[PDB]
């Protein structure tokens, strides 16, 4: 909404550049936070002895 | 009203003390610590059968 058309296409270049480069740097690791399960119990043998 | 005073109260209450309270007269029960053993472990569930 402010540049000419000509300048709109050298952002654009460098912008697709941009999007590609986010790309590279987040990486892509998982499968330690989708691995994790609510896996929580308590369990015990707790009594009052004379 | 003396005399009757002096004679029923040598009737009801004049030899000792009825009630022995004494250890071995109470139950047997009366002489432990309590004993508290065990734990509250919160572990996971296992992955594996």
């Amino acid at each position: 909404t402010v540049l000419p058309p000509a300048d709109f296409l050298h952002a654009w270049l460098r912008h697709c550049r941009l999007r590609d480069e986010l790309d590279a740097l987040a990486g892509d690791p998982s499968m330690l936070s989708r691995n994790v399960f609510p896996d929580m119990r308590l369990q015990g043998r707790v009594d009052i002895l004379t | 009203y003396k005399h009757k005073f002096d004679l029923a109260a040598a009737n009801i209450f004049g030899g000792a003390v009825r009630v022995d309270v004494d250890l071995d007269s109470m139950p047997a029960w009366m002489s432990e610590k309590f004993i508290l053993q065990g734990s509250f472990s919160v572990t996971t569930a296992p992955y594996a059968v």
